[PDB]
């Protein structure tokens, strides 16, 4: 006993699986026991993506968030559109109602719910795609139907429309600046716990904005960059801002003394980054240290303290063997994290590059499905990291001192590093060269208050 | 076994993935996850020697411009890689074996020249040009084809090839 759909030629779904148009992985879905789908032509993954025999949230979710390479979001809504309307070929009839047509339905429902509630960018950027599935939505007639198409239309209403914490935040750290003198902020004179813990409450923030569909084809690298990833571009700028900075008030501080105070203090910051694993803080830091113009400085990294160097080299040695130690350590802690992003751009661009778009199978096109599960992978292990907030009060001054921080002023790239390695080489000129003594730029005192916090809470 | 790290270096919109992706991965699958170890290590012969070859790409993480010391101090070999057909790629070359000098720390690095062919829009650097500026460097310029896996195997192995030279001397 099966079923008896109708003729393929009335309804193109009803075409039978085979090596030319649908293909299978070897292992079964996690948890759920489904196959996992390799590739298949677009009719077949439509027909799997609303299957009549069980849900498949993984493949909805996976599909919705990847589809765009191979079809459009017009092209999308009409083929579930053909799928949801499904023709009759009472015993044989009763069945088919029920368990093939409302099933199915239901799915397709089902589909259109979480491509409004998580893919709402597909209608902001076309309004005729949102019109015609606000019209297929109000020709859906079933009382079976009639709770999921006003959950729908509820979302879509909310769609077109325009923090406190757990427990007690730690107290907010102040060394020499008093709160409020925003003139007094630099490097030296705030408090090093709290430069990274506004650090990370930015970084962070940065990190959670990050969308799938500024990621998704690699878009970030094409000629559109700006418009299609402007959070990861924003993000990323905030990064190299910052280890630029670094770098600058490294090799600005002339004097050998004040620049030990210095390098040692970000050693600190670094160390705090740690503590509220802030990796994308960590390697700000680490690669600023790399720099050619700080990396070079012999005679300020003999005078920095065993622990720090130590702190600082276990750090580095996070990057090293292409970011083994890293990755380790990420999977080994729980959120509240900011990952270092840029492993996930390399993953997600090698695995779109690196693999083809279609499979061919006795002459047929097949699109390539288990691509787009790999990004869809990388994607959901970024999202992991971006639901928990740190516990941590935003102080709005340093916050806005870091935000508005721009080490190279109006100056190119070009010009900006080669006058930070010029101004290394000033400081620390090359062997045999004898080292020269500078003055100090610093009234205030150069002694850290350290890392642990002032008072108890 | 000696151990040659390996970095490519180039603009975005270039196939810098290409061309390792296509050197690591048997020429016959085309099937690669870059989250595994084997991903970007391979045991090669070259004029006889067994070796390892680890090769970091970076492609992807262009924007991370403060990060590129880091990433190219890592490396004994750089592949230097432009698109023929974008020209801004090629004008940017001697920005990156500028960097690369600053980084090692030497005038005489191991480096190779890599014009890569991908897809369209049609050629716009003439491989005389390339050959012209490589022969002003004093390093080897290779012409590759991403998608037939031309040229591919020449580029890794000439630059393991100068740093075979290189450590001569
Ligand atoms: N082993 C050298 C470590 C690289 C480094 C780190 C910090 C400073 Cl200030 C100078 C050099
Ligand atoms: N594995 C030890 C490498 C030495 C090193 C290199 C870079 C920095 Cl920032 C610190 C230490």
């Amino acid at each position: 006993e099966q079923m008896r759909l109708p003729s393929a030629d009335v309804y193109r779904f009803a075409e039978p699986d085979s090596e030319e148009n649908i293909i299978f992985e070897e292992n079964m879905q996690p948890k759920a026991g489904i196959p996992i789908i390799k590739a298949g032509t677009v009719i077949k993954l439509i027909e799997r993506l609303t299957y009549h025999m069980y849900a498949d949230p993984n493949f909805v979710r996976t599909f919705l968030t990847t589809y765009r390479s191979f079809c459009k979001p017009q092209e999308l809504l009409s083929l579930i559109i053909e799928r949801f309307e499904i023709p009759e070929p009472s015993a044989e009839l009763k069945r088919f109602r029920k368990e093939y047509i409302q099933p199915v339905q239901l799915r397709v429902l089902n589909v259109c719910r979480h491509w409004v509630e998580h893919h709402f960018y597909d209608f902001e950027r076309d309004a005729y795609l949102l019109q015609r599935m606000e019209e297929f939505i109000g020709t859906v007639r079933g009382k079976a139907m009639k709770k999921w198409v006003e959950s729908i239309t509820k979302i879509i209403q909310r769609k077109k429309i325009a923090i406190t914490f757990q427990s007690s935040p730690p107290t907010v750290e102040w060394h020499i600046s008093r709160p409020g003198h925003i003139e007094t902020f630099d490097l030296l004179t705030l408090h090093p716990i709290e430069i990274a813990r506004q650090l990370t409450l930015l970084e962070s923030d940065l990190y959670r904005a990050v969308q799938p569909s500024e990621l998704v084809g690699s878009v970030w690298t094409k000629e559109d960059k700006e418009i299609n990833s402007p959070n990861l571009l924003k993000m990323i700028r905030h990064t190299t801002n910052l280890t630029l900075w670094f770098e600058k008030c490294i090799v600005e501080t002339e004097n050998l003394e004040e620049r030990v105070a210095v390098v040692s203090r970000i050693i600190e910051i670094l160390q705090v980054f740690q503590e509220l694993n802030n990796f994308n803080g960590v390697l700000e830091v680490v690669s600023a240290m790399n720099s050619s113009p700080v990396y070079r400085l012999d005679h300020t990294f003999e005078q920095i303290p065993s622990r720090q160097k130590k702190i600082l080299e276990e750090a580095h040695e996070l990057s090293e063997d292409h970011y083994k130690k890293y990755l380790a350590k990420l999977r080994s802690i729980n959120p509240p994290c900011v990952p270092f992003f840029g492993i996930y751009l390399t993953n997600i661009l090698k695995t779109e590059e690196g693999n083809p778009e279609v499979l061919k199978r006795h002459g047929k096109e097949l699109i390539n499905f288990s691509k787009r599960r790999k990004v869809a992978e990388i994607t959901g292990e970024i999202q992991q990291y971006q639901n928990q907030p740190y516990c941590l009060r935003v102080e709005s001054d340093i916050k806005r001192f870091f935000e508005n921080l721009n080490p190279m002023g109006n100056s190119m790239e070009k010009e900006f590093t080669d006058y930070l390695f010029n101004k290394s080489l000033e400081i620390e000129p090359r062997n045999p060269k004898p080292l020269p003594r500078f003055p100090k730029k610093y009234s205030y005192p150069l002694k850290s208050p350290g890392v642990r916090p002032s008072n108890p809470r | 076994m000696t151990e040659y790290k390996l970095v490519v270096v180039g603009a975005c919109g270039v196939g810098k993935s290409a061309l390792t992706i296509q050197l690591i991965q048997n020429h016959f699958v085309d099937e690669y996850d870059p989250t595994i170890e084997d991903s970007y290590r391979k045991q090669v012969v070259i004029d006889g020697e067994t070796c390892l070859l680890d090769i970091l790409d970076t492609a992807g993480q262009e924007e991370y411009s403060a990060m590129r010391d880091q990433y190219m101090r890592t490396g004994e070999g750089f592949l230097c890689v432009f698109a023929i057909n974008n020209t801004k790629s090629f004008e940017d070359i001697h920005h990156y074996r500028e960097q690369i000098k600053r980084v090692k720390d030497s005038e005489d690095v191991p480096m190779v020249l890599v014009g890569n062919k991908s897809d369209l829009p049609s050629r716009t650097v003439e491989s005389r040009q390339a050959q012209d500026l490589a022969r002003s460097y004093g390093i080897p310029f290779i012409e590759t084809s991403a998608k037939t896996r031309q040229g591919v195997d020449d580029a890794f192995y000439t630059l393991v090839r100068e740093i075979r030279k290189h450590k001569e001397k």
